[PDB]
This record gives structure tokens, C-alpha cells and sequence, in this order.
RNA sequence: GGAGCUGUAAGUAAGCUAUGAUCCAGAGAUUUCCGAAUGGGGGAACCCAAUAUCUUUUAUAGGAUAUUACUUUUCAGUGAAUACAUAGCUGAUUAGAGGUAGACGCAGAGAACUGAAACAUCUUAGUACCUGCAGGAAGAGAAAGAAAAUUCGAUUCCCUGAGUAGCGGCGAGCGAAACGGGAAGAGCCCAAACCAACAAGCUUGUUGGGGUUGUAGGACUCCGAUAUGGUAGUCUGUUAGUAUAGUUGAAGGAUUUGGAAAAUUCCGCUAAAGAGGGUGAAAGCCCCGUAGACGAAAUGCUGACAACACCUAGGAGGAUCCUGAGUACGGCGGAACACGAGAAAUUCCGUCGGAAUCCGCGGGGACCAUCCCGCAAGGCUAAAUACUCCCUAGUGACCGAUAGUGAACCAGUACCGUGAGGGAAAGGUGAAAAGCACCCCGGAAGGGGAGUGAAAUAGAUCCUGAAACCGUGUGCCUACAA
RNA sequence: GUAUGAGUAGCGAAAGACAGGUGAGAAUCCUGUCCACCGUAUGACUAAGGUUUCCUGGGGAAGGCUCGUCCGCCCAGGGUUAGUCGGGACCUAAGCCGAGGCCGAUAGGCGUAGGCGAUGGACAACAGGUUGAUAUUCCUGUACCAGUUGUUUUUGUUUGA
RNA sequence: CUUCUAGUGAGAAAACAACUGCCCGUACCGUAAACCGACACAGGUAGUCGAGGAGAGUAUCCUAAGGUGAGCGAGCGAACU
């Protein structure tokens, strides 16, 4: 969440962004197949990346 | 709306006048509310709804919020609602008795 | 753009499944991605080695629901052929 | 534009009046001349009206 | 703000939410590509680059980031014919391009149909259109004025003068202004003379001081004052208010009809609230509101306060000096003044000629004299005035679906045209989908039952359901009639 | 909006026949057989143009001048694979744009350098196979063009390849 | 594109091995029912290939490859056109 993002460091935030991007890629593949159940997780991950990028820019 | 989910309300207009029940669902945008056992409708349902008969189901339909009044939990009677801040928290108050909620 | 954003999703159809038997996989890719970028993205994402990459532009398809008619989004389709001695992509 | 570099004179529209007072639009032009003059210390050919030159204060390099 | 929420838009599916979501307001971040589009190109939303850094690969290929249009200002460097230089070229710097609101303003250019019962002067009309420039307003504005009551004292706009004075193939028509009454009100800066500084080439350019006028002013020379007042200045602060969300906000139960009460009847109650809207029919007391009270973290806007900033002198003498030149004015040709060359002032443009300067100059409708009024050829200036694409809150003896915007509805859409362009039709089930389970005929469509509903001849071509038109049934008549 | 004409004109150049099948339903859809038509075309390729009309599976509301079980229609999925083919990262014609510039009430007109612009010039791969739908594009086989890294063998290092 | 020097130059060339090579189009109709003619319209639509007998021939008749039976029919066999 936003509080945790602010706690993290610059390098930590960048690594978290990469991890979330990979997870979003995996979710896209699972949704393309029938292997995804929690569809809302995609929007959650996208908004999480948005929060991380917003914090990065406001630093 | 002045009435809220889970409230005990009295119907003051309609075929179900003077009945009392708990609020099951609230729709502020429509200014409507559903009270258990109030305004029940027979609905001709095809069996496509996981019920392998379809049948004639019975369900409560919403009624306009203005047609109900919150039941005083302390007195058990319907009353109008004022708003008083109690101990720094805004709450509903019965105009007939002054009890909260 | 980011490599992880280059590839959007796989394509599962009869033609794509036959491609897989020949060890080639069909992906929908960003419409601005060229086959060289697609090759780089596939290698990074899947650890495989890419032998070749073919790419097509799928035109928007006209559709209509009731009284409203429009076009499906244009797409870019890439068939990626992996070399021998390469891990298969798992879906 | 074909405008006096100093006095700002420029082409304008007038009337042709016959003895019957019939009116038709005409163009009335100033008497401009291409003259080599010093602007900010450098020579240049610019349009200048004979009226502007009349005083003699405009250098004639 | 306090309980639901993931739009229209149901449905499934998956989720969020008192750890305060959705939602509302202020601020901020991201904001692909085209488009003035501006690295170059281009058939807009596409293509291809150079330079520098970074990234993928063993490496080429590949990717990301930043800069790179043209012109204007300024500076600097380089630098031709040519010696000096300039011009060019390079870099940096500076501010412009484009769109609007089909409105309002100023200016350039500028019709015809039409009227004259024809038509050319004239009128339509300096209108329509095109173009440039703008500002929130613009334009005008501080007398070379209006007058001749003796006076007034910048401009603008309104009423009036007045359809008058006048203009006009003296036709058709066009048509003032001053006085008077009002809205609003505000006055100020330079050029010049003179002094000082600076540089060059005693004057001759820059800077500063000085001066801004007609009951003539200023310089200059004497004196005396170094005040008194003001501002049309500032992202200067403080303060108050206000705009952009909101909070609170009185008082009704029964009775009869009805599917349903607000309607009827009976008794009540509130009102700083009996505006309005919704609710199963018509509600002061059911809901949203209204009167009233209250409220702003954040950003705007306004007014005040202070701060800073900037303007602000009195009296006396003229010997001399200054007071806007190719200007005023005149000829010629046009144009604007209500005024069409007319006796023609006044003002403007083009061309040519061309003054005086305080014993001076301009105007007072040709012109001269006297008298009176004013002081051009430099600039700025708020308010009263004009308009509304927009946003907010309202109003209507304004329209109510062939009306009202073309468009109440996915309308400048469908459709038409190569293109500019032209341009529609189309609102209403029910209180509530309770949108007809199930059965029967049928392949379906569509019906008949059975149900929902107060009502289904309210069944989605759905409120009402007219006429034309079509059809069924029949009380009377009709196959010797024009 | 609905009549009248009126159940009238018309149903747009030509050969179909029968058997079987499907289907609620068949002159009209499918299969078969014979017959007939075009064959410098009514065949096979392609440019432009159209823009999914292509393939598969469903459907018979509307459209098809009849019918329709069918379709270039409707519904749902799917389909276009390039270093070598055409175009761009190559060149230019006509024409067009046009830095400065010339000209001009405004707007703008013209035009140099420089560019754009093919219908032309230059340019490396062909045969076969494969799918329901793509193929000098995928696959098989065998090539060619441009270039990078490496190994080796050669040869030049400033009278310098 | 091939040469010439000017310039530039410490690395070039050959063989071999391995490897790299971007963007747009690619469906389908295309002397037509899919384009231009409002139509599934007797019209128009550039270029290529376009066979055999007789034949000068791409004429003409009948055929090959290949394509097609034309999106209303069944009767009757009057006038009239
Ligand atoms: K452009
Ligand atoms: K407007
Ligand atoms: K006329
Ligand atoms: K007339
Ligand atoms: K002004
Ligand atoms: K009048
Ligand atoms: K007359
Ligand atoms: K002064
Ligand atoms: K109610
Ligand atoms: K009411
Ligand atoms: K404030
Ligand atoms: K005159
Ligand atoms: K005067
Ligand atoms: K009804
Ligand atoms: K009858
Ligand atoms: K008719
Ligand atoms: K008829
Ligand atoms: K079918
Ligand atoms: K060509
Ligand atoms: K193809
Ligand atoms: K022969
Ligand atoms: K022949
Ligand atoms: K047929
Ligand atoms: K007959
Ligand atoms: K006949
Ligand atoms: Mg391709
Ligand atoms: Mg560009
Ligand atoms: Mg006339
Ligand atoms: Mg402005
Ligand atoms: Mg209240
Ligand atoms: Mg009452
Ligand atoms: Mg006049
Ligand atoms: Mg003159
Ligand atoms: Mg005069
Ligand atoms: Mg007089
Ligand atoms: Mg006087
Ligand atoms: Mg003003
Ligand atoms: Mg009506
Ligand atoms: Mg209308
Ligand atoms: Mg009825
Ligand atoms: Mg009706
Ligand atoms: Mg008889
Ligand atoms: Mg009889
Ligand atoms: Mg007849
Ligand atoms: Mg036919
Ligand atoms: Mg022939
Ligand atoms: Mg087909
Ligand atoms: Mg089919
Ligand atoms: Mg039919
Ligand atoms: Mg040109
Ligand atoms: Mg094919
Ligand atoms: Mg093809």
C-alpha cells in the first residue's frame, strides 16, 4: 500500500515495480488462457504500479 | 438516506402499511429500500437460474424510502430522526424519545 | 516501451496450436513493436532461444451490438519460431 | 511591402469621378523610389517617398 | 461524507469497503499519436533521421532518454568580393506563429439585388462579404474646443433639441450638432530651451537633472521652502470578506373509498419554514428541501491595513533664450463631415509648392477688418458604454414531440454529394417488471389457457388510440334501370 | 398515413431433366447421371477500386424481384507469416513545396538553394510440398545479397598495403 | 555503378565456422452479384497468358484445360406487338 511504498527506498521501489510488471505479465497470460480466477488482481497490480510510479516522481 | 441497512423500520404507506421489518438492502441512488416480508412479488422465473424448475419465486421488492419510518429500538415505535453529535460522534436520534440510533 | 509490455498475450487457436507442434508460438504484441524487439522480449521472458520471428498486422474487424456499430481494436500478431536445443514455452 | 520606409505612405483606394459623377474605385499610390540609404550605419535599398527626400535630411548613399 | 460500491447496463465472474470505500470540492502527478506541429518528409493521427548518453547481443542489427524548424531581439565568435569592414556562416539568448465566441471594438479593402414605381447622380450602404490588429471591453479623452445669455471648462453614453437647421436629378430619400436635463467623473507625462556627466570631432551624439503652458508658460536672475498632499504603482506582507464541497434545520394520527392516500371525515400540531420537487391519486406536519443558524484543510478573487515604490512646491523680473517644419497652409485629384463643389468652412488621404513663430499662431461655415475664444503639427489615461462562447442561481399570461434548438432519443448522427456543402426520422408499459413459471397447437413466428397486475383490448408496434383505409355479422332495399 | 389504378404492369438477354439425400416444409439447397452454354472467354493471372465480402460452424426475422433447408445476407469463432515479391530506409521526370529573396491595399503571388514527387531508372531465390482459410512469405531442398564476431592462411604498417 | 587522383590510412584481403538483417502490403472479388453505374442493373473497367481441326489469323464453326446452366415457374399454343 501507499504507506509501504513510501517506506521503501529508491532501489527497493524500482525492484518492486519490476516484480509487479512481471506479475502483471503472468496475469495477462493466465487471463488469455482459462487459468486465472481472481480477475480483480490485474487492476490491483496495475494500480499498485501506478502508486509506485507516483511516489517515484514526487521524490 | 435517513434509513440504513439493518435498521428496523415501520411501513407507513402501501398495501403493507403498519408492517415492520428489518432493512435487507438499501439503494440510495434510487432512494429505495427493501424490508423483509414487505412488498413480496410472485415472479415467473425460467429454470435458467440454477433452479431446475424455474417456478414462481417469492421475493421482496424495493419500496420508496419515504414510505418507511425507523422503529425506536428503546420504545419500539416509529419516529422521525434528528441528528445530534454525541461524544464527538454524529448519530441519529429519535425525536419522540431522544434515544440514539 | 518496456519488454514486459511488448508482449500482450498468447493466441490460442487451431492454427496457433499447429504452430506449437512445429515449436512456434503465436503472441499478440504491442502494435509498435518490431520483430527484433519481439525477439528480445521473448528471450528475456521465457529463457528460450528464438530462431525466427514472423509478424502480421491484423486489421480492425467491423462489429455491431444492437443499434451501435464499431470496430474491434487493431492487433499485431507475431509467430516466434524457437531454435532446436531450446526450452519450449509453457502455457 | 511597397511602403515608404520613413513616412509610412502606402497604396490606397480612391474614386474616378466623370463629368456625370459616375464613381469607380481606383488605386492612389505614393511616389516611392528605390533609394540607397544608411540604416543603423549600413547601406540598403528601400522605398522612400519623394516627400520624405524633399527635406534633404535622408542620407543618399 | 459516513455505508455501501465496481458508469450508462442487465448479467454472470471476481472483488473493494468503519484500517472509512464509492461519492463531492481544492491542489498536484501521469497525460500515447496527429494537430501552429517546429529534426526531415508526408496522402493528419504515418515514415526516415543526425548528435550525445544509456541499454540488448560475442558483435552487427534492436531499444530508451535528451537536443536538433523558421523568423524577430540581444550577445559572442568566425568571416567574402576587399584593405579595413560589412554581408554571410556558427553558437547562445529573446518572443512570435496557431485557435477562438457565427458576439462586442478599431482599421484596410469593399458589392449587387433593391428604392427612385424606368435609369446613370443618388439609394440599398460604407451595409453584406474578405483581411489585419486587438481588449475585456475597445474606440475617444485633458480644448489651436462650445459659444456670443456671457459665459462654460477632457472624453464617453442616455433624454431632448428634431424629423428641426440643412443636404438632395431640391427627385426618391438622407439628416445634424450646440444649448438644457442626466449616468460617470481624473488627470497626467515628454520634445525644446537650460545645467551636469561621458565619449568623439568650440559642436555633437548618449545619460542624468530641469519643464510641460494661453488669466501665456518655462528657461534664465533674485529671493524661501527643503514641507504639504496624492497615486491610475507591487503575485510585498497582515487582515476581513467572498467563490469553489458541506452541516443543521418545526410540526399528524385515525376514519371512508381505493391496488395504493397526499383525496374524504374527525379531531390535532408547526410556521423567521404555506417557495418548490418526489413519494403507489391532490401532503404545511412522509422524503428532498425551504425560513433560519452554521461551516473551509486547499486554491482563487475582492476590499482594507501596513510596507515598499512613484509623483507633489511659493513669490518677484523680463534682457535674452525655448514652446513640436517639409509641419501649418496653398494648388491639383479624391475622401469624411447630415452638407452630393456648392458661396463652403472644418477634418483626412495622394502629388507638387510651401510659413510664421509671442509685435507670434489657429478658430468663430467663402473672404476681409474688429472683437472674442483657444495654443496644432508628441504621448498616456480609470468610470459611466457595447457584447455572452461559457459557469452559477433564478425568472416567464414562453414551446410541449409536425411545437421548442436541425438535434428532448448516442444529431450535425444516419443519409446525399468528388468537394465545399445539404441534412433527417425517431419521447410515453406499469406504482412496482411483478416483463406472462407451467400446459396446449405450431419448425418457428403467433396464438389459447394458466398466472402477475387495480387494469394485459396496459404484453414491450406496449398511456390515450381519432379519420382516411380494410374486414366480419346483419335490420332494411336492390338484377326493365339513364 | 392510407387508398385508386390492381391482384394489373413487371419479376432484368440463354437448357435443363430425372434419381437419391436433407428437411416441418424442396422446381429453386446438397450428391449423382445425362444434357446443354462460353472457351482471344463466360477460362488463368493480376493493377486500381471495394474493405472482410475470404474459411469453419450455426440461422431463416429482414435483404434475394419466386421459393429457399440456401447465399456475396444474419449470428459466433477464425483467417493475411518476406533480407530476396511491390513500396519505404535508393534515384530522378512532369508537377508541387520552398530557407533567404523579388513583388504586392491586407490576404498573399512568384521563385533560388534545397527537397518532395512514378506511371520511369537501380536492386539479392527458385522448385516442390503443406492448411478449411496464407505462401518467391510457412515447410523441405538447394541458393544468393549486405553485414558482425571468431579461427586460420596470407601482407603493411608512415619509400605507407 | 566503374575509374581517377585529392584526401584518409594501420591494418587489409582470402577461406572456413557461427551469427544478424527493420517498417508498410500480403485474405477475398477483380470483362464482376464484391469495382464505377441508387439495384445481385443486357452499360463502363488498365495489363499479362489465352490451346486444337479447318484456317492468313486472336476472324468464323465446333471443341481442350477450365468454367457455367443465368434467382420466378407450370400450362395453353388466340388476336395483337
Ligand atoms: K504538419
Ligand atoms: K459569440
Ligand atoms: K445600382
Ligand atoms: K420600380
Ligand atoms: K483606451
Ligand atoms: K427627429
Ligand atoms: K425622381
Ligand atoms: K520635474
Ligand atoms: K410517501
Ligand atoms: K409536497
Ligand atoms: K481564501
Ligand atoms: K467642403
Ligand atoms: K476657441
Ligand atoms: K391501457
Ligand atoms: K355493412
Ligand atoms: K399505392
Ligand atoms: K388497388
Ligand atoms: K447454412
Ligand atoms: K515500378
Ligand atoms: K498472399
Ligand atoms: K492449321
Ligand atoms: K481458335
Ligand atoms: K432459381
Ligand atoms: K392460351
Ligand atoms: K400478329
Ligand atoms: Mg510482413
Ligand atoms: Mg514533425
Ligand atoms: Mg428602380
Ligand atoms: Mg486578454
Ligand atoms: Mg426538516
Ligand atoms: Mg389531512
Ligand atoms: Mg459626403
Ligand atoms: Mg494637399
Ligand atoms: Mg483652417
Ligand atoms: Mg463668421
Ligand atoms: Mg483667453
Ligand atoms: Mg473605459
Ligand atoms: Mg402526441
Ligand atoms: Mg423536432
Ligand atoms: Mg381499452
Ligand atoms: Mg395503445
Ligand atoms: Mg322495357
Ligand atoms: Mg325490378
Ligand atoms: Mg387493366
Ligand atoms: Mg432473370
Ligand atoms: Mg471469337
Ligand atoms: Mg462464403
Ligand atoms: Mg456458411
Ligand atoms: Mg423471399
Ligand atoms: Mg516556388
Ligand atoms: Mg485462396
Ligand atoms: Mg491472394
Amino acid at each position: 500500500k501507499v504507506k509501504e511504498i513510501r517506506e521503501l527506498t529508491t532501489a527497493e521501489m524500482l525492484d518492486k515495480e519490476k516484480q509487479l510488471k512481471e506479475e502483471l505479465f503472468n496475469l495477462r497470460f493466465q487471463l488469455a488462457t482459462g487459468q486465472l480466477e481472481n480477475t480483480a488482481r490485474i487492476k490491483e497490480v496495475r494500480q499498485s504500479i501506478a502508486r509506485i510510479k507516483t511516489v517515484l516522481r514526487e521524490q | 438516506m435517513f434509513v440504513k441497512k439493518g435498521d428496523k423500520v415501520k411501513v407507513i404507506t402501501g398495501k403493507d402499511k403498519n408492517k415492520e421489518g428489518v432493512v435487507l438492502a438499501a439503494f440510495p441512488k434510487q432512494d429505495k429500500v427493501i424490508v423483509e416480508g414487505v412488498n413480496v412479488v410472485k415472479k415467473h422465473q425460467k429454470p435458467n437460474q440454477a433452479a431446475p424448475q424455474g417456478g414462481i419465486l417469492e421475493v421482496e421488492a424495493p419500496i420508496h424510502v419515504s414510505n418507511v419510518m425507523v422503529i425506536d429500538p428503546s420504545n419500539g415505535e416509529a419516529t422521525k430522526v434528528a441528528f445530534k453529535e454525541v461524544d464527538g460522534k454524529k448519530v441519529r436520534v429519535s425525536k419522540k424519545t431522544g434515544e440514539v440510533l | 516501451m518496456e519488454l514486459l509490455d511488448v508482449i500482450k498475450r498468447p493466441v490460442i487457436t487451431e492454427k496457433s496450436m499447429l504452430a506449437m507442434d512445429e515449436k512456434k508460438y503465436t503472441f499478440e504484441v504491442d502494435t509498435r513493436a518490431n520483430k527484433t524487439l519481439v525477439k528480445q522480449a521473448v528471450e528475456s521472458a521465457f529463457d528460450v532461444k528464438v530462431a525466427n520471428v514472423n509478424i502480421l498486422n491484423v486489421r480492425p474487424k467491423f462489429k455491431r451490438m444492437g443499434k451501435y456499430a464499431g470496430y474491434t481494436k487493431k492487433r499485431r500478431k507475431a509467430i516466434v519460431t524457437l531454435t532446436e536445443d531450446s526450452k519450449e514455452i509453457q502455457l | 511591402a511597397k511602403v515608404c520606409y520613413f513616412t509610412g505612405r502606402k497604396t490606397s483606394s480612391g474614386n474616378n469621378r466623370s463629368h456625370a459623377m459616375n464613381s469607380t474605385k481606383r488605386t492612389v499610390k505614393p511616389n516611392l523610389q528605390k533609394v540607397r540609404v544608411l540604416i543603423d550605419g549600413k547601406p540598403k535599398k528601400v522605398w522612400v517617398s519623394t516627400r520624405a527626400l524633399k527635406s534633404g535630411k535622408i542620407e543618399r548613399v
